[PDB]
RNA sequence: AAGUGUAGUAUCUGUUCUUAUCAGUUUAAUAUCUG
RNA sequence: CAGAUACUAACAC
């Protein structure tokens, strides 16, 4: 289950485990379009926390070449909560 | 087999024009799109002429375009609405000829969608907000400001949705240094939607409706909505704070009519006719366009009817309250 | 000749064969898409270039070994028993009212002059051989990702707008070259393995042979 | 609290054939007291051996850190015993 | 309250396009419509069928995949290294297949069912 | 056997019952079974 | 299901026409040049175009049934 | 079972068939383009 | 079970030969919580549809009285519980209002779950009582729970509120509002007005930045209890107060301005946890002030604060240093405060060995000194602590190293001086040498404090290079484990031009050190040559590389995890770029090895392997490696196939796909279901791959997909369609809509398909041709079928469409066919049938 | 001797229900369930 | 409805 609320500045990150992967379709392939979560994802306890399972964030989270073709970057905070 | 494209002539067509100081510097420039075409004119006072100073292929559909200025800034900011999904804000800048992206803020899925923002763009008059809207059930607002080092920067959207609820036009409103005001001409179609007889699709009335943008509180809030005696097809932004009495001017068929908020009076006014008119006497008249001159001592707005006849509209004030409208023929 | 072609206002092209002796008009062949069309220009004997009202252009021709010498028939889809096939699709970005196979200036090659409703005047021309046109695909590919469209919209998509961009380069993005800060034309250009005044000059070239 | 696979029986193989039953107390008893070692002698068993634990705590700690475990030129293979596996050759 | 399929073939522009089921649609008017459209593709036809789809291709014996003409050429299926002509099956030898037009959709019985170009290519 | 199978997949048909066996081992149990039997009947 | 414009097994004709309609509005509201053809069309402002196309966005085919 | 199954329960009549009933689903769309 | 003591005669079973000894509705409901208890999946999925169902003939009474003593039973598993609470949250729904007289017997039995401290049980108890609160109007919760309100118990108090702050996350803050307006003024009783002000506490906590259009009101309903004679509502209204300023941060300071004067005349007047309460309110308000008011405001809580350090409680500890960050990290805070008034008397109190000897203490004080050092500077706080770190205490040399640790990596080292440099080193150096336990925090600060200053460490290297060469000669597993660690991490620095005749050195040494008898101590034994081939050209290694394949080999054979992922990484270094310093025999051999890798269960060893056997493609061509991977497609475990079909993919990619492609079409005829569909699934990592370059080869692959397409078995069907997405959507473009059409015309057939995979895949592949040859055709095939008399066609269909509406919205308009018009509708659009 | 768990499919095995004459619940239709 | 078998998801450890 994703947020799906509105993206903001906020940017997603990656876990050491989670890094290379698209969040939306797990690909390890072509990241391209650098990830925005809403606010309330990026807040207190939850700043730089991975988008896909919630670990500590080392990494800047990517959707891939095929999401960015198929405009899956634009519906909205893809933290999965 | 492969073909090559080229454009030889660039559209010559204009579908928004805008002002400001783009150079920064004190002279006047006036960005146009051409709907495919972004590009900048200088008119030089001297000559009377106008020059182009850079066109660019945009590749998309520039829907809307608003002038900003940050307030005690020097330089005008053109902020571009589009079927790209995204509020783009652009600075010129002379020394490379170019436009130069300061950001890029991503919404929504690219086209022109009907519940996608980016058909009405409207910026407070302070330059504190800009409000990105669709024609349908989608607004969202950015927060604009400058950092330590006078870049500008950009907030993360507040929306302001509202299910079946079509946009006809929206306009910041000058409130001077009060928290950010929109108007917007709305008119909510769920009645005529659920009523087989028709008779709630007749008795809809088309509202304006203002939100305001709490800065302190950081959301929008649907403040003020009421109803409109016949639709306006657009508003105009009346100079507030010091420079006049705020409030909005809505166009509507044969009349425009002043609101404001509070204890003001709606003032309304019809449209002059041209005399011994040989048109269809069926036929009502809107304003098809407007443009607004502002100086220190006071303002007047420019309206053109659809037959090409400007009206020099004034606005007469006690205290804080408007009074009447004045229209004057201009030109045509 | 005896071929006929006929827009539809939403169902395309249509062929037609008049055949004397028998003084009938006969369809032979239909397209397999709705396009709302506005103008048609014949190509060459098999192959038609239309514009539609939603700023695309497209071409058309009849695949080889089409005949035209033509309850119980139904034909194909609900349409005619051949189908033209798309070998070219194009959003131009503005409604196409003309088109026109041309030569604009004297001993130059011939093109496909348009029109637009917002009064702009371009050309499609078609790419003489291979190297030419794979020289100008490199180049599309790279303006596409390292000198992206201004407001924001993917160039691909904009140029699919209404159906898949097929067999056209927008030679108007492969122009943004010369607009570019230097560092990037020296990225884009060591990238195709030339060096920018060779890019440049590529770029005049064509754009020279076929109308100023 | 661990998981359902894991078992005082810790079935051993690239074991040396020279081993002696003191290193194989010395390597395995480091972990925990040993309940019984068996070590395969014949042509089809050399070579691997089950160590057993009293306690299942340490069997998980012994096959956590012994897998890989280089003695001689070898590097042990070191897994929770599986009856099922156990009894393959039959 | 439905039509009969004598009563909705009479009503509509192409009776031929009117199946017995079509009577019990929602709008039956607007669906036979719709299947006389231009280029519109058909249901699969296996929508009420018991069996599911291609489940009863079954008890058929089936030789291995034809290999394309050009891979088969490169001898590789006799191999199982000369790189040149490995490229050139793909980049030379490369031909088309007999690709199949919009619309004609499979099923399990399927299988066993001037006149110069302009702006052409000038030649290498 | 003249109904027993192997398909292009590498599992088995028998052919008298049109019945698809993951195993060997599957076909024989098929073989002694209701349809299978009914089948020979 | 979020998403206006969408459909599901029960959707009528009236919607789904209702739907095409008010997104055909739209998209003429947008695409400049779509607008000019129009305009030029009627022999009409663009303004009054654009207002007889938000007019008609409330009903745009006539009561639901 | 299998009578339920191929709908043989049911019995649909055609008279431009001299008044056939051929007890099937299937049957029946089978005859129209059949000799009777 | 598992542990208990087993016979001679059980021991012995366990071997094999050759091994040398060294009412009725009532009932009803009974045999269906039975059933979804226990049993299988099925049963439980007819058990809960059963029973949700028929509680509207039970009613609510008889069903909570036999579910709330399931629900206390205590031996009852926690996805047991999770199944009941789904079952729970159901019943809920279709009870609605029934559920109104039970509301107290229900809540009673569930508050203990507000407060037990398992995040599970009690996000459970918050759902439930979620449902309670949406069957059960407003009124009746606030009926049930206005009595406990005033419970003289604390504990009930306090779960009154937890529920009243559940209630508030479902029924909106408006609605409970006034009933708080007149609890928190309610006279009778002060533990009323008490627990009103909790729950506007508890609201703040649980609901953040969700507070804010409310965040005036909320404060308003708290306002008087800062001015109240009873000592422990102005403690627990402060506490409210911090609770809503922490929810509101950043924004929202306008709604606080009542609070502020009560604030400040209480805390120059309290003492104790009244105090600290206080402090902690203004201490979460001071970061939403603007820079004149935070500087003011700041220099007021000082004249108390400072004089607060001396306290020995310590939660007046926590809360002191707690307001010491919040001043600090404000933005407006002139540092020149900090520096002159803040430091001195915080040094002289905290900065001493006692505060290491407790976890809460130490942690505490570490990141108040780390965000000291975030506003005043690096080299202030660090001259201030570094002395420290040659104090006798090793948890103190820990404590100091680890605040240093946490400044350098976040700050840098351009704020120190030469001389601090030396002080740093040195303490650094005996800190180091000097641990009798191996501790990651001295080997993070080493590493860090190194790498921080970077090239400036020149004069320094020599003596650290002697000192942890020296402890990687300590016969110590652990030891040498720590410093290998060391070597790893210090390798960055090790860059620096004349560093590499010293990490010659280090080279051979971990070269000898490769039998390691530990497997652990391995790992970083392979980690520090990791790091030194990266640092150092394959011809410049000490090592030869042509000798180290060799010895790598047994190596990548070993089974543990830390060497395994590891050596993987140090020959995959190797194989992509020092190729050339070895046989294509040795490479080959090493194939074999990574052959047995994929069955690895990390998944991070397989990514690298599938890397390798494709890095030693481009050294040694594909045709030899591409044979080995496809006959082990024929292996069963499905982790090891998938993981071989990705490594095809690779060496395609990394090697032109013309010269892999002919024999993975030539595998296909194998007649496998395992080798096809692995066949199938390279296509489809391939195909994502390649992007572009897949044009190229669309048309010979487009047989074969079709051949899968018309194939019985759902997985090549699946797998099929998986192909045509990425194909589709990497092709886009670029013409090939021929290809791609005759493909949909195969995986249309296949939207009635019930599979959740085969469905997901064919869906996945009608996206990616939407993009490929366009919304119009999509929307062509799906025409026919939304309208469709059968439900099930038209659920698929109306799917379809929804992906292709929702996907292009604006080329639709295009698109959609002609409606005829009825006789009271107008169907037709007019505008495009204008002509000019 | 490269093991186990989660979520989901497919295929053999052993069960796959006679009814008058209508109605209802249902479904595309049948079947199912209730008179 | 149960058992056996095969399989899917770069599923997880
Ligand atoms: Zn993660
Ligand atoms: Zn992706
Ligand atoms: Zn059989
Ligand atoms: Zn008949």
């Amino acid at each position: 289950i994703f947020c799906r609320k509105q993206a903001g500045v906020a940017i997603g990150r990656l876990c050491e485990k989670c890094d290379g992967k698209c969040v939306i379709c797990d690909s390890y392939v072509r990241p391209c379009t650098l990830v925005r979560i809403c606010d309330e994802c990026n807040y207190g306890s939850y700043q730089g926390r991975c988008v896909i399972c919630g670990g500590p964030g080392v990494s800047d989270a990517y959707y891939c070449k095929e999401c960015t073709i198929q405009e899956k970057d634009r519906d909205g905070c893809p933290k999965i909560v | 087999m492969f073909l090559y494209n080229l454009t030889l002539q660039r559209a010559t067509g204009i579908s928004f024009a805008i002002h400001g100081n783009f150079s920064g510097t004190k002279q006047q420039e006036i960005v146009v799109s051409r709907g495919k075409i972004l590009e900048l004119l200088r008119p030089d006072p001297n000559t009377g002429k106008v020059h182009t100073l850079l066109t660019v292929e945009v590749f998309g559909v520039i829907r809307s375009l608003m002038a900003f200025r940050l307030t005690g800034g020097t330089k005008d900011y053109i902020v571009v609405g589009s079927d790209s999904g995204r509020i783009v804000i652009l600075e010129y800048q002379p020394s490379k000829n170019m436009f130069e992206k300061i950001h890029q803020e991503t919404f929504g899925k690219s086209g022109c969608r009907r519940i996608v923002p980016g058909q009405f763009l409207a910026v407070d008059p302070k330059g504190r907000a800009v409000m990105i809207s669709a024609i349908e059930k989608q607004k969202l607002v950015y927060i604009l400001n400058r950092d330590a080092a006078a870049r500008l920067t950009i907030s993360s959207p507040l929306e302001a949705h509202k299910a079946n609820t079509l946009v006809y036009h929206v306009v910041g409103v000058d409130v001077g240094f009060e928290n950010p005001m929109f108007a917007c001409l709305e008119m909510d179609y769920e009645e005529a939607d659920n009523d087989p007889t028709g008779e709630a699709a007749a008795n809809t009335q088309q509202t304006l409706t203002f939100y305001e943008l709490d800065l302190g509180l950081n959301h929008v809030v649907r403040k003020y909505s009421e109803p409109l005696e016949e639709h306006g097809n657009f508003l105009i932004t009346v100079p507030g704070g010091s420079d006049g009495p705020s409030g909005v001017l809505i166009c509507s068929e044969n009349y425009i009519t002043y609101k404001n908020f509070g204890d003001q009076p709606d003032i309304r006014c019809p449209i002059p006719r041209r005399r011994n008119d040989l048109d269809d006497p069926e036929r009502g008249m809107i304003f098809v366009c407007s443009a607004t001159h502002k100086t220190k001592s006071m303002f007047f707005f420019l309206a053109q009817t659809e037959q090409g006849d400007i009206f020099k509209i004034t606005l007469e004030t006690d205290e804080d309250m408007v009074t009447e409208i004045r229209l004057k023929y201009f030109d045509t | 000749g005896h071929r006929v072609i006929v827009s539809d206002v939403q169902e395309s092209f249509i062929w037609v064969r008049y055949k004397r002796n028998e003084n009938q008009l006969i369809i032979f062949a239909d397209d397999t898409y709705p396009r709302w069309v506005t103008t048609a220009s014949l190509l060459d004997y098999d192959t038609v270039a239309g514009a539609d009202k939603f700023g695309n252009i497209c071409v058309v021709r009849l695949p080889p070994n089409t005949n035209d010498e033509v309850l119980w028939d139904r034909g194909l889809l609900n349409g005619a028993s051949q189908k033209a096939e798309v070998i070219m699709n194009y959003h131009v970005g503005e409604t196409v009212l003309s088109l026109q196979k041309t030569t604009l200036i004297p001993g130059g090659s011939e093109s496909l002059v348009y029109t637009t409703l917002s009064g702009g005047i371009g050309i499609l021309v078609p790419f003489t051989s291979h190297e030419d046109h794979d020289f100008f695909q490199h180049v599309e590919m790279h303006l596409r990702s390292e000198h992206p469209p201004l407001c924001g919209r993917d160039h691909l998509s904009f140029r699919s707008y209404y159906f898949p961009v097929k067999n056209v380069i927008d030679g108007d993005l492969c122009e943004q070259f010369n607009s570019m800060e230097p560092n990037k034309q020296k990225n884009v250009s060591e990238e195709l393995d030339r060096t920018p005044p060779e890019v440049s000059k590529k770029l005049e070239d064509i754009r020279t042979r076929y109308a100023f | 609290r661990l998981p359902p696979e894991v078992n005082r029986i810790l079935y051993i193989r690239n074991l040396p054939y020279k081993i002696t039953a003191e290193e194989m107390y010395d390597i395995f008893g480091k972990y925990g007291p040993i309940r019984q070692i068996r070590v395969g002698n014949t042509p089809e068993t050399r070579g691997t051996a089950y160590v057993v634990y009293e306690d299942i705590f340490d069997a998980k700690n012994a096959c956590d850190h012994l897998s890989g475990f280089n003695v001689c030129n070898r590097y042990l293979v070191v897994l929770y015993y599986n009856a099922n596996r156990a009894f393959q050759k039959m | 309250n439905r039509f009969t399929v004598a009563e909705l073939k009479q009503l509509v522009a192409r009776p031929d396009v009117v199946e017995m089921h079509d009577v019990t649609a929602q709008d039956p008017k607007l669906l036979v419509h719709l299947k006389a459209t231009r280029n519109s593709v058909p249901v699969p036809r296996h929508w009420c069928f018991k069996r599911k789809y291609l489940q009863g291709k079954r008890g058929i014996e089936k030789p291995p995949f034809e290999l394309p003409d050009f891979i088969k050429r490169t001898g590789i299926q006799e191999m199982r290294i000369d790189y040149q002509k490995l490229h050139d099956a793909f980049f030379k030898w490369q031909t088309k297949p007999k690709l199949t037009i919009h619309g004609d959709l499979y099923y399990e019985g399927k299988e066993f069912e001037d006149r110069t170009p302009w702006g052409e290519l000038e030649p290498s | 056997d003249p109904y027993f199978m192997k398909n292009h997949l590498g599992s088995y048909e028998c052919k008298l019952c049109l019945t698809l066996h993951n195993n060997e081992g599957s076909y024989l149990a098929h073989t002694q079974g209701k349809k299978h039997q009914t089948n020979l009947a | 299901s979020k998403y206006i414009g969408t459909g599901h097994a029960d959707t009528t004709k009236w919607e789904w026409l209702v739907n095409q309609h008010r997104d055909s509005y739209c998209s003429y509201m947008g695409h400049f040049d779509l607008l000019n053809y129009f305009a030029i069309a009627e022999n009409e402002s663009k303004a009054r175009v654009r207002f007889n196309l938000m007019e008609k966005m409330l009903q745009p085919c006539g009561p639901p049934a | 079972w299998l009578y339920k199954l191929h709908g043989l329960n049911i019995n649909y009549n055609c008279e431009i068939c001299g008044n056939y009933t051929y007890r099937g689903p299937k049957a029946f769309q089978r005859h129209f383009a059949e000799w009777r | 079970e598992r542990n208990r003591p087993l016979s001679d005669e059980e021991l012995d079973a366990m071997f094999p030969e050759g091994y040398k000894v060294l009412e009725q509705k009532e009932r009803k409901i009974m045999k269906l919580l039975l059933k979804i208890k226990n049993g299988t999946p099925p049963m439980r999925k007819a058990a809960l549809r059963q029973i949700t169902d028929k509680a509207r003939e039970f009613g609510a009474g008889p069903l909570f009285n036999q579910i709330l003593p399931l629900l206390m039973s205590p031996t009852l598993e926690d996805q047991e519980r999770h199944l009941l609470v789904k079952v729970i949250d159901r019943i809920l729904y279709k009870l609605d209002d029934l559920v109104r007289p039970y509301v107290h017997k229900i809540l009673v039995v569930i508050e203990p779950l507000l407060i037990d401290e398992d995040y599970y049980a009690r996000v459970e108890g918050r759902e439930i009582i979620s449902n309670l609160a949406k069957a059960a109007g407003l009124a009746t919760m606030i009926s049930t729970m206005r009595p406990d309100i005033d419970n003289m118990d604390e504990y009930v108090r306090n779960t009154t509120a937890r529920a009243f702050a559940v209630v508030a996350s479902a029924l909106g803050i408006p609605s409970l509002l006034p009933f708080l307006k007149a609890v928190c003024k309610s006279k009778k009783s002060w533990q009323a007005r008490h627990t009103g002000i909790k729950i506007v506490q508890q609201i703040a906590i649980l609901m953040g930045c969700a507070i804010l259009p409310h965040l005036r009101s909320l404060v308003e309903i708290i306002e008087h209890g800062l001015v109240d004679e009873q000592q422990k509502v102005r403690t627990i209204s402060a506490l409210a107060i911090a609770a809503l300023a922490e929810a509101a941060t950043p924004y929202g300071i306008e709604s606080f301005d009542s609070v502020l004067k009560p604030l400040w005349k209480g805390i120059r007047q309290h003492r104790g946890k009244g105090l600290a309460a206080f402090l902690k309110a203004i201490g979460y308000l001071i970061p939403l002030m603007d820079a004149e008011y935070a500087n003011y405001y700041t220099r007021e809580v000082m004249l108390i604060l400072i004089r607060e350090f001396q306290s020995p409680d310590e939660e007046m500890k926590k809360i002191v240093l707690k307001v010491v960050k919040q001043c600090c990290g404000t933005d407006g805070v002139e540092a020149n405060y900090i520096k002159t008034e803040i430091l001195p008397p915080f040094f002289k109190h905290f900065w001493q060995h006692r505060m290491a000897l407790d976890r809460r203490n130490y942690r505490q004080l570490v990141d108040t000194t780390v965000e000291l050092a975030n506003k005043v500077g690096a080299a202030e706080i660090i001259s201030r602590i570094v002395d420290d770190l040659k104090d006798e205490a090793e948890q103190y040399r820990k404590m100091v190293m680890e605040t240093i640790e946490k400044i350098m990596g976040n700050l840098g080292a351009a704020d120190i001086d030469h001389k601090l440099e030396e002080q740093l080193i040195d303490g650094i150096l005996y800190a180091f040498q000097e641990q009798t336990t191996e501790d990651s925090v001295m080997l993070n600060g080493f590493g860090t404090v190194v790498n921080a200053l970077g090239k400036r460490v020149k004069p320094y290297l020599p003596q650290i290079c002697g000192t942890v060469l020296w402890r990687l000669n300590n016969k110590s597993a652990k030891v040498r484990q720590q410093a290998a660690d060391l070597i790893s991490r210090t390798a960055v620095v090790m860059k620096t031009c004349q560093e590499e005749k010293l990490m010659g050195h280090l080279g051979v040494v971990l070269y000898e050190y490769l039998g390691e008898e530990y497997p652990e101590v391995l790992g970083s034994i392979l980690g520090a040559l990791k790091a030194i081939v990266n640092v150092i050209g394959m011809h410049k290694m000490t090592p030869p590389i042509k000798d180290l394949l060799p010895r790598l080999t047994p190596i990548l054979k070993n089974r543990h995890e830390k060497v395994q992922e590891n050596c993987i990484d140090l020959v995959g270094r190797i194989a992509d770029r020092g190729a050339e310093y070895v046989s294509a025999r040795e490479w080959m051999r090493i194939c074999f090895e990574l052959l047995e890798l994929l069955k690895a269960h990390k998944k991070a060893i397989r990514r690298a392997t599938v890397n390798t056997f494709g890095y030693i493609a481009k050294a040694i061509g594909p045709h030899d490696v591409l044979a080995t991977l496809l006959n082990n497609l024929k292996v069963q475990e499905r982790q090891n196939r998938v993981c071989t079909t990705v490594a095809i993919a690779i060496v395609a990619e990394t090697c032109s796909p013309f010269t892999v492609l002919p024999a993975l079409m030539n595998e296909y005829r194998v007649p496998e279901l395992n080798v096809q569909n692995g066949v199938l699934k390279s296509l489809s990592f391939l195909f994502e791959y390649i992007g572009e370059m897949g044009k190229d080869y669309i048309y010979a692959v487009t047989p074969l997909l079709e051949d899968a397409l018309m194939d019985r078995d759902l997985v090549h069907r699946q797998t099929a369609s998986a192909v045509v997405q990425h194909m589709s959507l990497g092709v886009y473009g670029f013409g090939c809509e021929d290809s791609l059409n005759h493909l949909l015309n195969y995986v249309w057939p296949n939207v009635f398909e019930t599979s959740p995979h085969v469905i997901q895949a064919v869906m996945g592949a009608l996206e990616g041709l939407r993009v490929a040859i366009g919304p119009c055709r999509m929307l062509q095939y799906c025409l026919q079928g939304l309208f469709h008399p059968a439900r099930k066609v038209r659920d698929v269909y109306w799917k379809i469409y929804n992906s292709i509406y929702i996907g292009s919205q604006d080329a639709l308009i295009a698109h959609y066919p002609r409606i005829y018009n009825d006789d009271k509708n107008t169907y037709i659009r007019y505008e495009l049938d204008y002509i000019l």
